[PDB]
RNA sequence: AGGAUUGACAUUCUUGAUUUUGUGGGUGGUGGUGCAU
C-alpha cells in the first residue's frame, strides 16, 4: 500500500497553472513500483504543464520496456482523445512541445508511438500533423532509414506515405539501403495496384519531390523505370523536371 | 573477425549497451557480466586487478583467446551517425564491449561455445 | 456600467484564478512534503524487483554498415537559375552604382614547395587549400596565413627571373591569379592587412631609396587588388 | 565510454550517442478564400 497522496497529485495537476513538481514523483525512476503506482494515480486527470514535464522526465526514463509500460497504452491514446476534443483538428502548444521532447530518446520511440499510429483509426489530417512535428525537430538519421525500410515494406497507406513524403522533405543525403528502397517502392507500385488504387497529384508530388535531386546513385537501368514510371503515371508535372533531373542524373 | 561480427550482430539485437566503467563494475558485482572484452595493458593498471580476480573466481567468464584491438572496436561496431561508413572511421570510442542475456544465438554459434569452453 | 461590468467581472474572474492558484501551491508543498520523505514508508512494504524491432535494429545496422550522399541542398530550372544570377547581377550593379556615387607564415609556403620551377606550386597550393578547409574543423587563422603567403610568394616571384619559361610562368601566374580571385572572392578580411602592410612598408622604401626600391612585382600588386 | 549528452538526492551521482563544435544551407505551415461535403 503505497503512501496515498497520489489522489491529492491529481487534485492538484489537474487544476495546475505555473510553478513547482511533487518530488515523489520526480524520484519515482529510482522507484520500482512507478507504473503500478501511476495505476492507482489512475490519470485521466490531465493538464498541459504536467504533460510537459511528464513526457520529459518519461523520455529521461525511456527504454524498450518502460515504452511499452507507460506509452503504449494511455499516453498516444491521450493524444488521440484530445485531437478528437479539438473540434477544428487544432492541437494544443504545450501538447506539441510535449510530443518534440518525447522525440529526443530515439531508443523505443518506433514501437514506443510510431508504430501504434497507423494500427486504429488513423487519417491523413493527424498523419500530416505528426509528420509535420517530425519534419519540426531533430530525428535519427540511420534509425530514420531504418524506419523508411520497415514503412515502405508496411503495407500501403496515404498516412505512410504522407509520413515518407515529409521525411523525404527532410532532405536527408540518401544511402544504398534507401535507394534499394525506393526501387522497391517502385516495384510495390506496378500494375500491383494500379488497378485497385489510384494516385493522385499527392503521390505525384511524392515522386516529384524525389526525383528533384534524389537521383544521385542511380543506375541506368533505374533512370529506364523512372522514365517508365512518367510514361505510364503521367501527369502534367513530368515533362520539362523530370527531363532535366534524367539528364543531371549520374552514376 | 567473423565471430566477433556475428556477436557484434547479437549484440546489436540486444542493444542493452552499458559500455562504461561504473556500469562495468556494476555487473561485475552482480550476476551479470559474462562476456566483457577489455584491453590489459593500457592504463597503470587501472582495473586488471578486480576484473580478473573474479575471472579467476570460480566462473567461466572468459570468452577470450585475444582482446580485439581497441583503436578500431567501437568504430567498426554500432556507435553513432552512418558515421563514415565508406571513409572507415578508426576513432576511439568505448572499446570495451560486454554481450548480454547468457549470450547464445542458434546453432550456428558453436564458435563462441568452443571459445569459452577452454580457459 | 460596461466599463464597470467589464472591469468588475474581469477583477473578480481574476481573484478566482488567483485563489487557484495559491490554493494549488499551498497544497503542492502539503502534497510534496507529505509524500515525498513519507513514501519511504511505502518503500518498505511492496517491492516490483522484439519482432519488429529486431527488423527495425536490423535495417538500423545496414543503414550503419554503408551508406552515401545526395548532390547539393536543392535542383534548379534553367530560367529559375537565369533569374537568380539576374538578381545577383542587378544587385551588383545597383550597389556598384550607390558605392561609386558614395602551414606559411612568410617562409613555410617557401619551405614547402620548393623544389620544382612552376608547375608544382599551382597544385600544391590548390591541394593545400582545399586539404585546410576539408577539414577545417577551426582553420581560419590558417587559411587567413597561407592567403597572405600566397600573396608575398607571388610578389617575391614576380620579379625574380622571368627569362626562363615564359609561357610556362605566364599560365602558372593567370592560374595563380585566377584561383587566388575566386577563393579572395570570400576571404578579404586577412588579405586586406597585408596589403596595407605591403603598402606602408613600401613607402618607406621609396623613402629610402631614390628609384631602386621599387620592385616590378609592385605592378602586378597594384594589377591583382584592381582585379580583387 | 581512457566521457558525449540526458533524470539531479545543492556540489555528485540512477543516463549513453539522440551527440559535440565547426563548415554550409533550406525559409517558418496548427493557415482562410472559389469546387460535388
Amino acid at each position: 500500500k503505497v503512501i496515498k497522496a497520489y489522489t491529492t497529485v491529481g487534485s492538484i495537476l489537474k487544476t495546475w497553472t505555473h510553478g513547482k513538481l511533487p518530488k515523489l514523483f520526480k524520484v519515482i525512476p529510482s522507484l520500482r513500483n512507478w507504473q503500478d503506482v501511476i495505476y492507482v494515480t489512475n490519470p485521466e486527470e490531465w493538464s498541459p504543464h504536467v504533460v510537459y514535464e511528464a513526457t520529459k522526465l518519461f523520455v529521461s526514463n525511456l527504454t524498450a520496456k518502460e515504452s511499452q509500460k507507460f506509452i503504449n497504452l494511455i499516453l498516444l491514446e491521450r493524444f488521440r482523445d484530445n485531437i478528437e476534443t479539438s473540434e477544428d483538428h487544432s492541437l494544443n502548444y504545450h501538447i506539441y512541445r510535449a510530443v518534440k521532447k518525447s522525440l529526443y530518446k530515439p531508443s523505443a520511440f518506433f514501437k514506443g508511438f510510431l508504430f501504434p499510429l497507423v494500427e486504429t483509426g488513423c487519417n491523413v489530417r493527424e498523419a500530416t500533423i505528426a509528420g509535420s512535428v517530425l519534419a519540426k525537430v531533430s530525428v535519427p538519421a540511420l534509425h530514420s532509414s531504418a524506419a523508411l525500410s520497415y514503412l515502405l515494406r508496411l503495407p500501403f497507406s496515404p498516412p505512410t506515405t504522407v509520413f515518407i513524403k515529409i521525411l523525404l522533405d527532410k532532405k536527408y543525403a540518401l544511402p544504398y539501403q534507401t535507394v534499394d528502397d525506393c526501387v522497391y517502392y517502385f516495384m510495390r507500385f506496378r500494375i500491383g495496384e494500379d488497378a485497385t488504387r489510384v494516385l493522385p497529384v499527392i503521390w505525384h508530388k511524392a515522386f516529384l519531390t524525389f526525383a528533384q535531386r534524389y537521383k544521385n546513385d542511380i543506375t541506368q537501368d533505374q533512370r529506364d523505370f523512372l522514365l517508365e514510371t512518367v510514361r505510364q503515371r503521367g501527369h502534367k508535372d513530368i515533362g520539362p523536371e523530370i527531363r532535366r533531373e534524367l539528364l543531371a542524373g549520374a552514376s | 573477425e567473423d565471430a566477433l561480427k556475428v556477436v557484434l550482430r547479437t549484440a546489436l539485437v540486444h542493444d542493452g549497451l552499458a559500455r562504461g566503467l561504473r556500469e562495468s563494475t556494476k555487473a561485475l558485482t552482480r550476476g551479470e557480466a559474462l562476456l566483457v572484452v577489455l584491453v590489459s595493458s593500457v592504463t597503470e593498471a587501472n582495473i586488471i586487478k578486480l576484473v580478473e580476480g573474479l575471472a579467476n573466481d570460480p566462473e567461466n567468464k572468459v570468452p577470450l583467446i585475444k582482446v580485439a584491438d581497441a583503436k578500431q572496436l567501437g568504430e567498426w561496431a554500432g556507435l553513432g551517425k552512418i558515421d563514415r561508413e565508406g571513409n572507415a572511421r578508426k576513432v576511439v570510442g568505448a572499446s570495451v564491449v560486454v554481450v548480454k542475456n547468457w549470450g547464445a544465438e542458434t546453432d550456428e554459434l558453436s564458435m563462441i561455445m568452443e571459445h569459452f569452453s577452454q580457459q | 456600467k460596461k466599463t464597470k461590468a467589464e472591469v468588475m467581472k474581469e477583477v473578480i474572474a481574476k481573484s478566482k484564478f488567483y485563489k487557484q492558484e495559491r490554493q494549488k501551491a499551498q497544497g503542492i508543498m502539503e502534497d510534496q512534503i507529505d509524500n515525498l520523505d513519507d513514501n519511504f514508508e511505502d518503500v518498505m512494504s511492496e517491492l516490483m524487483m522484439t519482432d519488429l524491432d529486431k527488423e527495425y535494429d536490423i535495417k538500423v545496422k545496414e543503414l550503419q554498415l554503408d551508406k552515401r550522399a545526395a548532390p547539393s541542398d536543392r535542383t534548379k530550372t534553367e530560367e529559375e537559375k537565369n533569374a537568380e544570377a539576374e538578381e545577383k547581377k542587378r544587385e551588383l550593379e545597383q550597389q556598384r552604382l550607390d558605392r561609386m556615387n558614395g602551414r606559411t607564415h612568410d617562409a613555410l609556403l617557401d619551405q614547402v614547395k620548393k623544389l620544382d620551377l612552376d608547375d608544382h606550386p599551382k597544385i600544391v597550393k590548390n591541394i593545400i587549400k582545399a586539404y585546410q578547409p576539408k577539414l577545417a574543423e577551426g582553420n581560419k587563422e590558417k587559411l587567413g596565413k597561407f592567403t597572405a603567403v600566397l600573396l608575398r610568394h607571388i610578389i617575391f616571384l614576380s620579379n625574380q627571373n622571368y627569362l626562363k619559361n615564359v609561357q610556362s610562368f605566364k599560365r602558372t601566374q593567370n592560374a595563380l591569379i585566377s584561383i587566388l580571385k575566386s577563393l579572395s572572392e570570400k576571404y578579404n578580411r586577412e588579405l586586406s592587412e597585408e596589403c596595407r602592410d605591403y603598402i606602408n612598408e613600401m613607402q618607406a622604401r621609396y623613402k629610402k631609396n631614390h628609384f631602386d626600391a621599387l620592385s616590378n612585382g609592385d605592378l602586378v600588386f597594384f594589377s591583382i587588388i584592381g582585379i580583387l
